[PDB]
This record gives C-alpha cells, structure tokens and sequence, in this order.
C-alpha cells in the first residue's frame, strides 16, 4: 500500500508540475467558443 | 510506561524532523529560485 | 564579438528558463503533498472522534478521552502541515 | 444549414447551433480560397 | 463461470468502447428520417 | 537538528546579503506597471 501510496504521490506532483506550468491563451479562446454558442442560441431564436 | 512514553518520543521526534528536513529544502529551493531569477545575464548582454 | 556573446547570453537563458521550471513544478509537488498530508490526517481525525462517540455509547470515557487525544494528534499535525504549505504556497508564487 | 433547418423542426437548437458551426467553419474556408483565388487571378493575368 | 463471466467483461468493454467512439452525424440523419415519415403521413392524410 | 538550525541561519544570512544588495530601480518600474493596469482598466470602463 505505501508502494502504490508513493505512486498517487507521483500523480499528484505530476498534476502539480501541470498546474504552475499550464497558463495558456486558450481560456480567452472558450471565452470566444462560448461567445459562438450564444451566435447558435440566437440563430435558434431567430428559428423559433 | 517507559516503552509506551519511549515509542511516543520516537514517533513525534521522526515526524518533526522529517517535516523540519521537507520545509527546509522547500525553502531553500525557493530561495534559489529567486536568486537565479535576480541573476540574470545582464552584464553578458550589455557587453554585447 | 559581441553578437556572439549575446546569443551565448540568450542560450544561458534557455538553461535557465528550464531550471525555473524545474523548481516549480518540484513546489508545485510539495504543496500538493503536504495538502494530500493535511487532507488524510484530518480524515483519520473524524475517524478517531467517531471512534470516541462509540466509545461514549458504550461508556468507556476513558476510551473517548484517548482517542479524542489521537484527534488532538491528528488536527494538530495537520495545522503543522497547513503552516508548512504556506511557506510552499508563498514560494511557489514567488518562482512564478 | 439543412441539418440546422432539421434540427430545429425538431426542437434540438444543441445539434442545430453545433451544425451552423460546421457552415461557419466551411464558408470562413471558401473565403480563405477567394482570398488565395484572388492572389490566383492576378498572377495569371501578369503572366498573360 | 468465472471464465465465461471474464468474456461477459470482455463484451461489456467492447461495449464500452463503441460508446465513447460511436459519436456520428448519423443522428442528424434519424431526424431527417423521421421527417421523411412524417411527409409519408401529410400524404396518407392527403389521400384521406 | 542543530546542523539543520545551521544552514536555516545560512540561508537567512543568504536572504540579508540579497536584502542588501537589491536596491534596484525596477520599483519605479512596478509602479509604471501600476499606472499600465490602471489604463487597462480605464479601456475596461471605456467598454464598458
């Protein structure tokens, strides 16, 4: 159990180590993605 | 009552040690980190 | 020449850039870590006090004091490791 | 366009607003191949 | 049992796997066919 | 413990040489990024 416990402990830096490193523009692009869903939900408004 | 007070000054001893060495190196390596981040390669520039 | 001197410095820099990456995601791991630490022993501290209140529905107080003094154990570890990941959480906005 | 016209006579604005991607997506691309086009149709009258 | 319960497992897997690959237009093309069912009643309502 | 007491004093000896040394001109340089948020939020307004 403490073998597979230090394994989780790897995941855990690992997912750490992505944390600090992940800043990215991409969070201003799902802004622009739901900008484009709301383009979709008027464009069914205007089918409705 | 000696064994029971001896494995209670063992365990607490470890622990805080263990977690005194883990702090400590955490720290240091911060502080390193800020000093290389201070250290740039300015004069290596401004030479060129 | 100093054309090549500074490339030299921009190529430094490139070493650099990645033993500050490597620094912070090494504290990245130690704060996630020390809240996994944190995280367990107050989840082993409920289970002391559950312990305690079975104890107190059989009568033995004697039996809920010590385990309410693995609670104490426990939540107090914890607070260590809560002082501790401050440190790391400073730090880690720091190399940032 | 027509799978968006079927989609909302079935009330699924969800598939109508996700095929009305897909026709954004194919007339921005047509648009990209007028601009190449473009670029097509004076070279080959400067040729001529 | 144990072995027949393993390619139970095996089946429930594969199952698994269609399902999260399976994700097609085909759905869209359903909706058309329900309302090429429908035009099939306009017209027996027709010749009613 | 005493030699982990040793380098933490090292390493607070470290944190006075920088503490020191750093005079440097980049606080102007953070409050000209001060002034720069400000307009971003002056733009925000604007937008707004």
């Amino acid at each position: 159990f403490e073998r597979m416990e230090n394994k989780v402990l790897d995941m855990e830096a690992t997912s750490q180590a992505a944390g600090e490193l992940a800043g990215f523009g991409i969070e201003n692009q799902f802004a622009q993605l739901e900008a484009s869903s709301g383009v979709e939900d008027e464009l069914a408004a205007l089918k409705a | 009552r000696n064994l029971a007070a001896l494995e209670a000054k063992i365990s607490e001893a470890k622990t805080k040690k263990n977690m005194l060495q883990a702090r400590a190196k955490a720290a240091k390596a911060n502080a390193e980190l800020q000093q290389t981040l201070g250290g740039l390669g300015t004069s290596s520039a401004t030479s060129a | 020449d100093p054309e090549k001197v500074l490339e030299q410095a921009v190529i430094d820099m490139q070493e650099d850039l990645v033993q500050l990456r490597q620094a912070v995601a090494r504290t990245i791991a130690e704060e996630k870590r020390t809240e996994q630490r944190l995280n367990q022993d107050t989840q082993e501290a409920k289970k002391w006090e559950d312990r305690a209140k079975l104890a107190l529905t059989n009568g033995e107080e004697n039996l809920a004091r010590e385990a309410l003094a693995r609670k104490k154990s426990l939540t107090d570890t914890a607070a260590a490791y809560q002082t501790q990941l401050a440190q790391q959480r400073t730090m880690s906005e720091n190399l940032r």
